[PDB]
């Protein structure tokens, strides 16, 4: 996991990475999925067609 | 140039050494059939045309 | 399988649905179109029909069609069962009231069958568009190229995803067994439907199994038999008058359903790169409508994408950063660009 | 029919976007805080390692591009025979190799790449550091500082 | 205009096979690995690699 | 080694109705593409036998509309819609699918 | 027209050679297979051997080796049978048969030769 | 005339090849389009077959054709020999592996001819076009205007301008000729041709003129047979496997090559 908190167990050592430098993400909060692809389409409606 | 008004380009209307820049590719039979497939640019002689 | 088609067997008849175009004009065909579906990739298309594909009068026997000509189902085998759109499509599959083809562009759809002497065609108008997969517009399945996740009509016999609903037939409409006794009009029973009878006053509505007379009408065109059968259940149909037969709402599996396959995609000739450092030149020489799509690796995007018809030539600008292109059905290709020796500093 | 270009080909930063948990794989934004834990097993005596001093840093030929388009060699008196390893502390210069065997009087050889005209990377061998000043380098996908 | 003749793929039951270049215009040679061909009746190269 | 058996072994018939004659394998000449290889050979007495059917059922030329061939797997037919005075003779079946390709014992059609 | 020809009949004694000759006329291709049968007298016809004329590749019948051998000449388009010693049993009919290459099959015998007639005795 | 066929008879025969949307699927068709030539300007169309025509199989007979049924050089009358690409092509000619009509515009090319039990109808997606001569764009040839020269595919039966080479075929596969005699695999022979064959463990790898029962192998899956034969010749197609003999550059006139005639 990327984030201060959880290490992890390569081997034997302890790695500790993150939390990463900046939150950007390319989704947004409205996303649509169609087969292996994925499009911000930005108004999905949710009982309002 | 592969394509664009010579590329079979013949000294004579009957010499033996063609010259023929085509991009000829090669592609992979498919599903357990014997044939050749192949991917090219299209003539460029016809293009021209 | 043949269970299926045996299950197939137990209420469902042929029908004479109403279709427009029969030939030459609108009538009422042994076997109609409703509800042809083209929605595949490759171009298969199914056509469910007002007639039974398989069925005979007494078995399966997949070489056998079954169709109601007038009061009869009536069993034939199957000698020439075409469907054009534009050109002759080959026909992969017949099953029940469906047929599973393989046709090509057109704005029509026409299914049509022979029993010798007649051709029984029928002609729906339905535009039915050839859709390609991938990237490329190819207009035919190619011979070579990659295989893409598609959508078709399975051609496998049966399944049990979907279903369909069957309905008890409406009183089927009907006047040629009306006659003339003496002076009178006669309502001869065909013996096995109990025919209801509509006439000049209001009559018994609810048919008599034995043949009967009226008093109250004399000639025929004031009268009308409504031939009924419980025994054969029919799909219900929006071409068919609904009867009052109100319950069983029956069902039956869809044959032909669309499932998941493998497409053949075009592999587009590869392109001509020249990398003159600073950016990219890019001679592209499609054969069929190609895709390129270019977008830049770093904070901006910036993306960039163009249906290329012709060959053309088309010249991106490579930053330090690195840019990205697909072309076709082609996997995208990357490419970091800097460090030209234009100049000297010295 | 109509629609847009899909997310998988307008997304910044490089990333392809894997569907099942609807992921966003290798979109190389930001910087990593790292803090590793090795085994103290991992670490030895300096007395059995090989001393480093006596050292010097000749730059042969090198040129900034995106491969390890660089050499160098350092001239080197021995103290013991040995293995031990080298880094760049510095941002100008990146190093290929990890590990080298030091024999008597080894003089030894390292490719590297780099994006500056003239370097000013300082290469550190084995508990010391020596400065390879560079040469004016000539021009002519990885790890370019490029400030 | 030009013609892309293939001559006939040679194919071996088991065993691989190297290629040669020849003096022919745009010449492409390639050997492909695991095709298990098919054809009218029958099973060629049964050693399914 | 196939054998082949005719019946019968001798057939007497007149002129205006139709005559049947049945060969026989040991083994099916079929192959899975469907395709019988028989030769139906007919030899009047003084001179060489000639082809007259061959492929089992497919048609020689030369021959008329008359004669014909049918079958399946072991067991083939030949038939004569209707005899005449020249078909006089002795009839032979024969397979090639295996060597030795070997005729078969015959059958002999003369006047009642 | 397409003309098989074969070699007039003969009589023979027995321990001496022998060889008869069929001739193919009015086809010119040799994509052929050319073949002998022999009848004996009374008794139903026997396939002996054949032989295709472009690569002269045999086909005996397991009851004909040493005694009797076929072998072709591309010049004149002729199959030679040739016996090596007669025998009291070698009394019949001998004809030459035509059959056309189709596939990978003997065929069918489309045209026959006249027959010859050889007869050996004591 | 009668020559062309006589060195199309030689040791050329038809054969068996794959064939792309065979109906509804993938075939290993008798009549396998490939190399189809739409290049004239009157949508006339020279498409090369893998199933001979005119040739019977003892004569030329101009109304006959030959496929490769199986094993057997099967030869029917052309009863129904159809083309298409949008709508049915007018064929005007037929000669060895070639056809030659005239299509109207298309996208694909399907030919087929009639047997009575079966079809065998072939399909290859190609683009033909329709090419105007002049400077005027028509989609079918008028009945009056000006003689221009064009380039069309000649009728003519015969030329030598231009030629295709025979190659001997390879090792053709087939699984039907094998059985089980009692309980071990037994390889029936064609009684005219060799085949070669290769089982479990390492066989005689060159083939034998009788039939045979391999100890090694008692089940038909892991043994099979290549049938070979080297009396009839074939165009080397890129569809076919090319055999070990590797020789005999042969030759095959090409019977309809372009000429300049009027449109």
């Amino acid at each position: 996991y990327v984030n201060g908190e959880t290490p992890a167990k390569i081997g034997d050592a302890k790695l500790i990475i993150g939390p990463l430098s900046s939150a950007w993400s390319p989704f947004d909060n409205k996303v649509v999925v169609y087969g292996h692809e994925v499009y911000n389409y930005d108004f999905p409606e949710y009982g309002t067609g | 140039k592969a394509g664009s008004f010579g590329d079979l380009q013949s000294r004579t209307s009957t010499s033996n050494d063609l010259y023929a820049n085509t991009n000829l590719k090669l592609q992979r039979p498919q599903a357990g059939i014997v044939h050749t497939p192949f991917t090219q640019v299209p003539s460029g002689f016809e293009r021209w045309k | 399988d043949l269970d299926t088609h045996f299950t197939q067997y137990k209420l469902a008849r042929p029908y004479i649905a109403d279709c427009p175009n029969c030939g030459h004009s609108r009538c009422d065909s042994p076997i109609a179109i409703e509800e042809v579906r083209g929605d595949a990739h490759a171009g298969v298309i199914r056509i469910q029909t007002s007639a039974m594909f398989g069925l005979k009068t007494d078995g399966v026997d997949l070489a056998y069609m079954s169709f109601m000509n007038g009061k009869t189902q009536k069993s034939i085998k199957i000698d020439n069962l075409h469907v054009r759109t534009s050109a002759p499509c080959s026909l992969v599959s017949h099953h029940g009231y469906y047929i599973l083809a393989q046709c090509p562009p057109g704005d029509t759809v026409t299914v049509g069958f022979h029993d010798g002497p007649n051709r029984h065609t029928c002609t729906v108008a339905h535009k039915v568009e050839f859709r390609p997969v991938g990237r490329e517009k190819y207009r035919h399945p190619p011979e070579h190229g990659v295989e893409l996740p598609c959508n078709r009509y399975t051609h496998k016999r049966a399944d049990q995803g979907h279903y369909v609903e069957m309905h008890q037939p409406g009183l089927v409409a009907d006047h040629s067994l009306l006659s003339i006794h003496s002076a009178k009009v006669k309502i001869t029973v065909p013996s096995g439907a109990q025919v209801k009878y509509y006439c000049k006053c209001p009559d018994v509505r609810k048919g008599i199994t034995s043949s009967d007379h009226t008093t109250t009408c004399t000639d025929v065109k004031q009268c009308r038999a409504y031939l009924i059968d419980n025994k054969k259940w029919v799909y219900n149909s929006g071409r068919l008058p609904r009867g009052e037969g109100d319950t069983f709402k029956g069902k039956l599996h869809v044959p032909f359903v669309p499932v998941k396959a493998k497409c053949i995609a075009t592999l587009a000739p590869e392109p001509l790169v020249e990398h003159k450092h600073r950016t990219l030149i890019l001679h592209l020489h499609p054969d069929h409508p190609t895709l390129l799509t270019t977008r830049s690796l770093g904070s901006d995007a910036n993306p960039t994408r163009q249906w290329i018809e012709r060959p053309t030539t088309v010249n991106f600008t490579v930053t330090g950063e690195g840019l990205e292109y697909t072309w076709g059905n082609h996997p995208p290709k990357r490419v970091w660009a800097q460090e030209s020796g234009e100049g000297n500093p010295h | 029919k109509d629609k847009g270009a899909p997310l998988n080909d307008v997304a910044p930063f490089g990333c392809s976007i894997a569907l099942e948990p609807l992921r966003a794989e290798n979109c190389a934004v930001g910087s990593i805080p790292i803090s590793i834990d090795i085994p103290d097993a991992a670490f030895t005596r300096i007395s059995e390692t090989p001393t480093v001093s006596d050292l010097e840093c000749k730059i042969t030929e090198c040129t900034y591009a995106f491969d390890f388009g660089g050499i160098a060699t350092v001239a080197y008196k021995s103290s013991k025979a040995g293995n031990c390893p080298i880094h760049s502390p510095s941002g100008v210069a990146v190093i290929k190799e990890n590990d080298v065997t030091l024999a008597e009087s080894g003089s030894f050889t390292f490719h590297f790449s780099t994006a500056n005209i003239h370097p000013a990377f300082k290469l550190q061998v084995c508990t010391s550091a020596v400065t390879c000043k560079g040469d004016c380098k000539p021009p002519k996908q990885h790890t370019e500082s490029f400030t | 205009k030009y013609k892309t003749k293939v001559p006939s793929p040679v194919v071996k039951c088991c065993g691989a096979t190297q290629c040669t270049s020849k003096p022919h215009p745009d010449y492409q040679c390639q050997v492909f690995s695991g095709v298990y061909p098919f054809m009218y009746g029958g099973a060629y190269c049964f050693c399914d690699t | 080694d196939v054998v082949m058996t005719q019946t019968p072994l001798s057939l007497p018939v007149t002129p205006g109705e139709p005559a049947s004659i049945s060969c026989r394998s040991s083994q099916s000449l079929l192959d899975s593409n469907g395709n019988t290889y028989l030769h139906w050979y007919l030899q009047k007495p003084g001179q060489s036998p000639q082809l007259l059917i061959y492929g089992g059922s497919n048609r020689a030329s030369g021959v008329p509309d008359r004669f014909s061939g049918s079958g399946s797997g072991t067991d083939f037919t030949l038939t004569i819609n209707n005899v005449e005075a020249g078909d006089v003779g002795t009839y032979y079946c024969m397979q090639v699918i295996q060597v030795p390709l070997t005729f078969g014992g015959g059958t002999k059609v003369d006047i009642k | 027209v397409v003309q098989l020809v074969q070699s007039g009949a003969e009589v023979k004694r027995p321990g001496e050679s022998l060889r008869i000759s069929c001739k193919t006329s009015g086809y010119r291709f040799t994509d052929i297979w050319i073949n002998w049968v022999r009848q004996r007298p009374g008794k139903g016809l026997e396939w002996m051997g054949s032989i295709y004329l472009d690569d002269s590749d045999i086909r005996f019948n397991p009851s004909f080796q040493g005694h009797v051998t076929i072998s072709a000449d591309k010049s004149t388009s002729t199959t030679y049978l040739q016996w090596s010693s007669l025998k009291a049993s070698d009394t019949a009919t001998y004809f030459c048969a035509r059959s056309v290459w189709s596939g990978y099959y003997i065929g069918w015998f489309d045209v026959w030769g006249p027959g010859v007639l050889v007869t050996v005795s004591s």
